[PDB]
């Protein structure tokens, strides 16, 4: 037995936490990313990068702590602890936002490790690897949003911060500056996510309400056995119900479950494509025909133009605080605003 | 009865379903739960009394029970000034002690009392299918409910009265000597559209109507109680309804959902049964108050507020409702159906009256409008008052907001519970609540759809 | 169905686990406590104390602007 | 036997291609009315003075909108919460100008969807099923009711109902965030958990079932043909799926009971959507999301910013621009 | 720094407690696995 | 019966729980910081 | 920085007078402000009439100037119009009218002094103090 086979045997032992070869990448990187996030949200400020308190130590709460993006001055520097910025100084590395690339890169490699784990375990137990394929969607989201978007922009500063309110800020930023809601790729993402939730709810309810009477208890949960060969709910009854209620119904179980995979995954992939577009400011910001008409016709008003006005307001009022490195000085009189407000 | 899954068919997380046919244990559960309700009433009242600063308004201090006592005319005087703090304390103490008694009884019946009551007594023993006995329990409780309504009437008429925010000379506790028993008014309330300007029963705006409607409710409830004690359900009711414990529960759940929604709307809009003295302004009231406050200020500055047109061309301060009435301008145009004791003195037959606006505005109305405008029912979940973009220094959320939100949520979830139990009761009565029988799966005997 | 390891319920219901952990768990708790309450965390992570966000000479946000010499920048920020 | 009995057997018949039922006797007319009015208005409705300031907003395709920007515009702020049926307008043109189509479509739609939920219960009863699919459907119904009825009621005007359009929906959301900070409301966070988790569980369940499909086809044909409609046997190996998943995370986090698994699949998104519907319904009464503006002060007393303050800046930017001509007085109370 | 000493000492004490209460069986297991 | 004490599961448990309790102690202490 | 003595040092009267609040005086002034003034004075504004704010410029523009503690206490006893011509004791809360402003009847002269001092100190801690309603 060669040493490689012996190692392979040890890594793939049946234990409470499977390790595998993929574990060598997953567990250290995932632990680094998680511990980095926890450390930053507990102890680390964003005073020098954003002028914000972002840790429990500073008095922030769960909703307002974040591992904030690094200072815009560094561009897309990877900000290694040993890099030319921190130069091995851990305190300075924390202060310049070095924890953000730490978490982002370790999380990217952890995600790779987790999907490799899906592949490895699928191969070991002898099933098709569709779980890894489904997980490609979250990977596309993470790559586009946390890497490609800031890479197309001026710096990592404009990446989403790892935090609840940081993410909320990123969301509102994308609305105001990119008109992200108007983006058809985002609308396909929304369709996929809401459709996935709908499919989850409707399938769970349909199964639970077409169950066969296989026990005597009012508690129907123990009238199932994992090794039983027969279906536990009536597909025929479900199909008739949905055909008469909704007009159409699934008749193929396999197609049903592939659809439940397909819808949210495609939603994630389409939204990731849209985010890639936004990385280069290739926005679906305006409808030029309506802009031109409004510019020449002061009685043409649509919900689109109203939303454009909202975006202008958000940008002007938010930019000085959101982008402190720019030293934006917008005097009170240049701020757009409606009457009396 | 059994107390586990094998002997009952119900898991622990549905353990109360094991009580459906154990009438004594079920009675214990109900009595103990009633003890919980009364305990909360007493303890919350004592908490609110302890945390009460009696020279600050009730609505500024997160109080929801003390306003209920004040509205009933206890411990308050003109404009809602808290005269005596002792009656609030007494209400709380009495509820706490009685909750002790109720909890003792509920524990006795739930833990040691007879499991079922039917072989103990015919009077208290019941069967869900025993239609006559169920209508007997309905009758007893209807008599009690009518009696409670008459208790409200007696308090308003013979025991010091209730707080009347519409009283001349200022809102005050007054005795209602002439309740309107006229069934035209009382039951025409029930026929008013549930839309803006009509406000189906939320629009009741004088304590005479409230007390008279409660006299009618008391009589209706007592007579219906007798009617149900002395009869059994008719054939049509028997053929239309499911007759089971869970079915009766579902019926009550639907009723409760309806009442929860109604109460949320009632506290949001009505300022008669919920005087703004104790509950703060309604949102409509606060919006109208802001419009009034700036009409007054700008008029003092010299603005001719009758002829001042705003940027859009509509009157800045005054305008017409779609039916022509003179109303406050601005966004508060939507709130022109608002009526309040501080604003009606400036209202003429056509709406807001220019002569009264120009020379009849009193300093107390200005103060009241400023207070109501600054206590608009807007606030954050962590109790930061004002619009959501305001900063953290104003700790206020309107009691109306708390009550309306809570009771809309409870109404919704009780509609959900009604759907759950109604569907389950139907399925169980028809016998497929445990799933489809493989042998006699109904869809297998049906023609194909196409 | 056990992969070999001792069941958690058995371990955490045993006396020896609790003899060990009624000491170990509180010690880490108060170690983190002392980490915060001695001021070690402030100095280790560079997080400002409540009185060091601004200095008597810097009333503005100490936003980093220089690409490579951040140590000197932070020192001049104080 | 009798004419009425025959009609009853027809309406409650399980052999109709589309089940009608007694709830259907209300659903079908109201839903058809709402659909026809919606289509007509979306194509050809004239501009609507939503804000009650004589500032009509063009919602229909024929007045310059595309599919994205088109909408059925909520009724005028001047109407408020008043009932505005066609017969209370002096003319059809007045009814159109004041946004009557919105009220017609919305009221009929709401009645229709409640009757749809009742009809789901009804058909489940006629087929001998368990009755709780309608309970799951009550979540989207609750959300729709919150945005079309409850929020306008609390705010006091159907002009503050969600517009029936894509861009109108976005406008609704942006203004809602500006006024209520819905992102910082825990019920909306629970809704986000509901939909993110529902999509997550949909992807996992579909992928685990697809991964464990029993071999019944060749590599040429679709694996879907391995399942025959109405077959008694199971089409995938749930034990293999459990082995895979319980090794992916750990054994005791994996369902091996299909019934518990499917109950979880039903319950998670439904509960999340109930919570977010209640969030909107309670923000209708201006009980808003968390406000941490200036929660962190330094020792001297100067405010230290957090991400919540940046969020508040964005909210203010939205707030000061929205309905730019509608406000006369400093506080947006209505 | 004394702060380091007082932040470390609890961790060390937990280590020795666990050692003195588990060490016999731990060394047993270590020897058994060679 | 007579299982090993230390395992991969033991390490996985502690790698999380130990810093978790440390951090919780830190945050608890933060609850008492005054500006 | 700390909440230093200089930060707490505020003009005492119009003749160049100067007083320093203690930390406790400042904290009680803040507490009273939050309890009874933030109602229509959130962030130094005036919700019911923002032509007359609590900003230092508005305070100093009043007749007489109210940017010193004695003038503030005097206004809180006998409120007047911004040009000091109209008596606002019916319209602004004051300790002189406990019959219509009971929210104020429990306050001492020390309490009014503290809230006036806080009104003078808060502007130098917040650049948004006394600004536009949405600002
Ligand atoms: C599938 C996914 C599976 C998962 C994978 C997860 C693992 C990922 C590991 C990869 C890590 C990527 C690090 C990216 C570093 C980077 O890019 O960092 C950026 C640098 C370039 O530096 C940037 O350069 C810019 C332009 O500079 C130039 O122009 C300036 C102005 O004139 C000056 O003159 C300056 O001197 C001159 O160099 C600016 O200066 C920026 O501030 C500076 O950051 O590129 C570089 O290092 C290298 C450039 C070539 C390789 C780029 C590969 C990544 C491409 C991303 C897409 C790019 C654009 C599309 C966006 C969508
Ligand atoms: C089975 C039965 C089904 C029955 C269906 C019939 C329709 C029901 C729904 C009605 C819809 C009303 C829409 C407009 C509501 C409205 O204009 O406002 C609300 C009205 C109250 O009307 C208001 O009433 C007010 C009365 O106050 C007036 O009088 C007061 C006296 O103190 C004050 O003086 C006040 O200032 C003054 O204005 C005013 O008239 C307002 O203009 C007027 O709008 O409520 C009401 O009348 C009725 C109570 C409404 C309950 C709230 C809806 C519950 C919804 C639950 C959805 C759950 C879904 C779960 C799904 C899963
Ligand atoms: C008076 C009202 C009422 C009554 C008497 C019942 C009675 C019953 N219900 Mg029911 N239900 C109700 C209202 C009611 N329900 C409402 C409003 C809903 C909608 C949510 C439901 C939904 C429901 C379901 C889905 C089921 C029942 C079931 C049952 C039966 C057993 C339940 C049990 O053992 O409790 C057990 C109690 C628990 C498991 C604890 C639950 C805790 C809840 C979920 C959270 C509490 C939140 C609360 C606001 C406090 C917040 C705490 C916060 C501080 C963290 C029983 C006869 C079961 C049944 O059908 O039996 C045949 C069952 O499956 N009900
Ligand atoms: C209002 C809430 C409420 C009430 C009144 C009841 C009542 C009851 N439940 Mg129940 N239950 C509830 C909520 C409630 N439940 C919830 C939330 C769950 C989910 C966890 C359950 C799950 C459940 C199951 C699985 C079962 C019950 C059962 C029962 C019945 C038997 C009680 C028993 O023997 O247990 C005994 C418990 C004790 C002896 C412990 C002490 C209990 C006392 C009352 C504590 C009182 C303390 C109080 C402060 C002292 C004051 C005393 C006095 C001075 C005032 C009983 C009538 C059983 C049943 O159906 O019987 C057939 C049953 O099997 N329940
Ligand atoms: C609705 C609540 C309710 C109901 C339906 C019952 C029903 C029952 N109880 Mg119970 N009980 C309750 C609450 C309730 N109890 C409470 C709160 C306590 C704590 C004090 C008790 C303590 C208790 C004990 C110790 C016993 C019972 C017993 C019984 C059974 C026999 C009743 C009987 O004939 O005695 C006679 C009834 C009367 C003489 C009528 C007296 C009516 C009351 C006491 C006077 C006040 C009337 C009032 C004005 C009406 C409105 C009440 C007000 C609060 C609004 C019976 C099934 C007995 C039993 O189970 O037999 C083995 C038993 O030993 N109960
Ligand atoms: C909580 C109190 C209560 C409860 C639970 C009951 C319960 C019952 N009563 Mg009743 N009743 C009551 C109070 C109560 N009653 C009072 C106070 C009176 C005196 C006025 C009566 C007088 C009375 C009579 C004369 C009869 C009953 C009957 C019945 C039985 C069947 C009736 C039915 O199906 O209901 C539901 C009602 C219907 C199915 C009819 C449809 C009504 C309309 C179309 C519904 C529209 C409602 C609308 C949406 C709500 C808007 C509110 C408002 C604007 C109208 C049933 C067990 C019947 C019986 O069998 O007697 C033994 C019967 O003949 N009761
Ligand atoms: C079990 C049942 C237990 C108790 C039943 C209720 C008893 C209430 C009796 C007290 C009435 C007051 C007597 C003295 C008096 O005249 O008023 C004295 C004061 C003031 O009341 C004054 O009465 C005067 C009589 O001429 C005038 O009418 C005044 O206008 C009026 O203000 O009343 C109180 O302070 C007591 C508060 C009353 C609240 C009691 C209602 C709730 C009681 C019990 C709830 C328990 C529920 C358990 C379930
Ligand atoms: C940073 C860094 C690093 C790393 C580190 C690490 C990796 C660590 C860690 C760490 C960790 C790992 C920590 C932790 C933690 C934790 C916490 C802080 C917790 C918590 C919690 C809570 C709060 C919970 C709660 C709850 C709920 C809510 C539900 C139910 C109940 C309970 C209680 C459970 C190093 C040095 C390498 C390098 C440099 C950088
Ligand atoms: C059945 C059951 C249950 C339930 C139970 C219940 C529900 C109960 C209750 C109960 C109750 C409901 C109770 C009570 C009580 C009360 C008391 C015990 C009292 C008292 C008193 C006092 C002592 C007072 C005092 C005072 C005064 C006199 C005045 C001043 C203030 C004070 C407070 C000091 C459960 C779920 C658990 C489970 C098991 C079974
Ligand atoms: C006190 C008061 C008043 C009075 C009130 C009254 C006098 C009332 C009433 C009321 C009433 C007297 C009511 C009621 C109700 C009813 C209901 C709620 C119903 C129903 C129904 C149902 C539930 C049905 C169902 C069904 C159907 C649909 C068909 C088939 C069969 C069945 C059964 C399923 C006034 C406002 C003046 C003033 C203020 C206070
Ligand atoms: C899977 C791979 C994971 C890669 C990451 C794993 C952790 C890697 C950490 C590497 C850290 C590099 O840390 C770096 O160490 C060197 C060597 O001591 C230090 O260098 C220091 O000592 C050396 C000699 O002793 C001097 O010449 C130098 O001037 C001084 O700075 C750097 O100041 C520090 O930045
Ligand atoms: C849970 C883990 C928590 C993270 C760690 C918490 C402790 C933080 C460590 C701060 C220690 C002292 O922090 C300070 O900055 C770094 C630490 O690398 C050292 O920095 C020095 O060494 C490095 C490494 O060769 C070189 O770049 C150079 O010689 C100099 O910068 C300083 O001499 C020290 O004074
Ligand atoms: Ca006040
Ligand atoms: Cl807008
Ligand atoms: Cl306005």
């Amino acid at each position: 037995r060669g040493w490689f086979d012996v190692l392979d045997d040890w890594l793939k032992r049946d234990r409470f936490v499977f390790i595998g070869w993929s574990g060598l990448l997953l567990f250290p990187c995932a632990f680094m990313a998680l511990g980095g996030w926890l450390t930053g949200t507990t102890f680390v400020t964003s005073w020098y990068t954003h002028g914000l308190a972002s840790s429990y130590l500073e008095g922030a709460n769960f909703l307002t702590v974040a591992v904030s993006s690094p200072a815009d001055a560094f561009g897309h520097s990877l900000l290694f602890l040993w890099g030319p910025e921190a130069q091995g100084n851990l305190t300075r590395w924390f202060q310049i936002g070095g924890l953000w690339p730490f978490v982002a890169l370790h999380g990217a490699f952890g995600l790779i490790g987790f999907m490799l784990r899906q592949f490895e375990i699928s191969r070991l137990v002898g099933i098709r690897p569709y779980n890894a394929i489904a997980f490609s969607g979250p990977i596309a989201v993470f790559v586009s949003v946390f890497l490609m978007y800031p890479l197309g922009q001026s710096s990592w500063f404009f990446a989403p911060s790892f935090g609840v309110a940081g993410i909320f800020r990123f969301i509102l930023f994308l609305q105001g500056f990119h008109n992200w809601t108007l983006n058809p790729f985002h609308m396909m993402g929304v369709a996929g996510i809401l459709g996935g939730a709908l499919l989850c709810a409707i399938h769970g309810a349909t199964v639970e309400n077409t169950l066969f009477e296989d026990g005597e208890d009012s508690n129907t949960f123990r009238a199932f056995e994992p090794t039983q060969a027969e279906e536990t709910y009536s597909m025929v009854t479900a199909n008739r119900f949905w055909s008469q209620i909704f007009g159409i119904a699934f008749s193929n179980k396999r197609w049903l479950h592939f659809f439940m995979l397909f819808v949210p995954v495609t939603g994630l992939w389409m939204s990731s494509v849209g985010i890639v577009g936004l990385a280069l400011n290739l926005r679906a910001y305006d409808f030029v025909s309506q802009e031109l008409r409004a510019a020449e016709d002061p009685e043409f008003e649509t919900f689109y133009t109203k939303n454009i006005l909202l975006n202008e307001g958000m940008r002007a009022w938010m930019a000085p605080q959101d982008q402190p490195h720019e030293n934006f000085i917008f005097p009170e009189e240049v701020l757009p605003r409606g009457n009396a407000l | 009865g059994g107390r586990d899954l094998p002997s009952t068919g119900f898991a622990w997380w549905s353990g109360n379903a094991r009580l459906i046919n154990l009438s004594g244990k079920l009675l214990g559960a109900h009595v103990a739960h009633a003890g919980l309700i009364v305990f909360w009433a007493g303890a919350m009242t004592l908490f609110e009394v302890a945390h009460f600063i009696p020279e600050k308004p009730m609505y500024e201090q997160g109080l929801i029970l003390l306003p209920h006592i004040a509205t009933l005319g206890w411990g308050v005087g003109p404009a809602g000034e808290v005269t005596d703090i002792f009656p609030f304390f007494v209400v709380g103490v009495l509820h706490l002690i009685s909750s002790a008694v109720l909890g003792l009884g509920g524990i006795y019946h739930a833990l040691r009392g007879p499991e079922v009551l039917e072989e103990y007594s015919s009077f208290f023993g019941y069967d869900w299918k025993d239609k006559n006995q169920m209508t007997n329990i309905i009758g007893y409780h209807l008599i009690l409910l009518g009696c409670g309504a008459l208790l409200l009437v007696f308090k308003a008429m013979f025991f010091g009265g209730v707080y009347d925010t519409w009283a001349p000379g200022g809102g005050d506790v007054r005795v209602i000597t002439n309740p309107t028993l006229n069934p035209a008014i009382i039951f025409g309330y029930l026929l008013k559209a549930p839309f803006g300007g009509e406000g189906w029963i939320i629009s009741v705006n004088n304590m005479e109507d409230i007390i008279g409607g409660h006299i009618w409710i008391g009589l209706i409830c007592i007579s219906g109680g007798i009617w149900h004690i002395l009869t059994k359900p008719f054939g049509w009711a028997r053929r239309a309804l499911i007759w089971s414990g869970e079915a009766y529960l579902s019926y009550s759940l639907g009723a409760l959902s309806l009442m929860g929604f109604i109460a949320s709307v009632f506290v949001w809009f009505n300022n008669t049964a919920y005087p703004s003295e104790f509950y703060g302004p309604t949102g409509m009231e606060a919006s109208q108050s802001q419009a009034f406050t700036f009409l007054v200020r700008d008029q003092r500055l010299g603005a001719n507020i009758a002829s001042a047109q705003g940027p859009t061309g509509l009157g800045k301060y005054l305008m017409r409702s779609p039916s022509g009435e003179i109303i406050f301008g601005g966004e508060t145009m939507r709130f022109w159906d608002f009526r309040g004791p501080w604003l009606e003195p400036l209202r003429g037959p056509n709406g807001l009256d220019l002569d009264k606006l120009r020379n009849d505005i009193q300093p107390w109305q200005v103060r009241r409008a400023a207070e109501y405008m600054t206590h608009a029912p807007l606030g954050s979940l962590n109790s930061v008052g004002g619009v959501i973009t305001d900063v953290n220094s104003f700790n206020y959320v309107s009691p109306r907001a708390w009550l309306a939100t809570s009771h809309f949520v409870l109404g919704f979830f009780f509609l959900v519970g009604h759907l759950w139990h109604a569907g389950r009761a139907r399925a169980a009565a028809a016998g497929f609540e445990k799933g489809i029988d493989r042998e006699t799966e109904p869809t297998l005997f049906m023609p194909d759809l196409d | 169905g056990t992969t070999g390891e001792r069941p958690f319920s058995d371990i955490v219901t045993s006396i020896r686990y609790w003899v060990i952990h009624s000491i170990t768990i509180p010690m880490l708790f108060i170690a983190g406590w002392l980490f915060v309450s001695t001021g070690l965390a402030y100095d280790a992570f560079g997080t400002p104390r409540p009185d060091e966000y601004f200095t008597q000479t810097r009333q503005e946000l100490p936003i980093l602007q220089e690409r490579y010499d951040i140590n000197q920048e932070i020192q001049e920020f104080n | 036997a009798s004419l009425w009995e025959q009609f009853c057997q027809w309406v409650t018949s399980t052999n109709n291609r589309i089940y009608v039922g007694w709830f259907g006797t209300l659903m079908i007319p109201t839903l058809l009315t709402a659909t026809t009015c919606f289509i007509i208005a979306f194509i050809a409705a004239p501009p609507v003075d939503i804000d009650g300031i004589r500032e009509p907003v063009a919602g229909s395709l024929l007045y310059g909108n595309n599919i994205i920007s088109g909408a059925v515009v909520p009724s005028s702020n001047a109407i408020g919460l008043h009932f505005y049926p066609i017969w209370e307008a002096a003319s059809l043109d007045e009814w159109l100008y004041n946004g009557g189509p919105y009220q017609l479509v919305v009221f009929h739609f709401l009645i229709g969807i409640f009757c749809y939920m009742g009809r789901q219960w009804e058909l489940s009863y006629r087929l001998g099923m368990r009755p709780w699919i309608c309970v799951a459907y009550s979540a989207p119904v609750s959300a729709a009711t919150a945005v079309f009825l409850i929020y306008p009621i609390g705010q006091g005007s159907f002009s503050d109902g969600m517009p029936l359009g894509i861009s109108g929906t976005f406008n609704f959301m942006i203004v809602f965030q500006a006024e209520h900070n819905i992102l910082m409301h825990p019920f909306h966070m629970l809704g986000v958990a509901g939909v993110f988790g529902g999509s997550l569980f949909s992807a996992m369940h579909g992928s685990l079932v697809t991964s464990s499909l029993v071999r019944e086809t060749t590599e040429v044909e679709s694996q879907n043909y391995g399942y025959k409609f109405g077959q008694e046997e199971e089409t995938y190996n749930i034990v293999a799926a459990h082995g895979y998943f319980g090794r992916l995370i750990f054994q005791y986090a994996s369902f091996n009971n299909s019934r518990s698994l499917h109950f979880f699949l039903g319950a998670w998104p439904v509960i999340g959507i109930w919570f977010t519907a209640m969030g909107v319904s309670t923000m209708a009464f201006n009980l808003n999301g968390f406000n941490f503006n200036q929660s962190i002060l330094d020792s001297q007393g100067r405010v230290i910013g957090t991400w919540a303050d940046v969020l508040n800046r964005a909210n203010i930017g939205f707030e000061v621009m929205h309905e730019r001509n509608a406000h006369n007085f400093p506080l947006d109370l209505a | 720094d004394w702060r380091v000493i007082v932040v470390v000492s609890p961790l060390l004490i937990a280590a020795t407690w666990a050692a003195i209460n588990i060490g016999a069986a731990a060394i047993r297991q270590l020897q058994d696995v060679l | 019966v007579t299982y090993p004490i230390f395992t991969v599961r033991w390490l996985a448990v502690h790698t999380l729980a130990v810093p978790s309790v440390f951090f919780v102690g830190a945050i608890a202490a933060m609850q008492f910081i005054q500006r | 920085v700390e909440l230093t003595e200089s930060t707490r040092t505020i003009p005492l009267d119009e003749a160049g007078g100067t007083t320093t609040l203690t930390a406790r005086q400042f904290t009680n002034g803040q507490k009273i402000f939050v309890d009874t003034c933030t109602q229509c004075h959130l962030q130094g504004k005036t919700k019911t009439n923002n032509n007359v704010s609590l900003g230092l410029a508005d305070l100093a523009g009043a007749e007489p100037r109210r940017d010193n503690v004695l003038a503030l206490v005097e206004f809180l006893k006998n409120p007047k119009s911004y040009d000091g011509e109209d008596d606002y004791s019916e319209l602004h809360p004051n300790i002189s009218r406990p019959d219509i402003y009971p929210e104020m009847r429990n306050y001492t002269e020390d309490d009014i002094f503290d809230v006036a001092g806080y009104t003078l100190i808060a502007p130098k801690l917040d650049e948004r103090w006394g600004g536009t309603i949405y600002f």
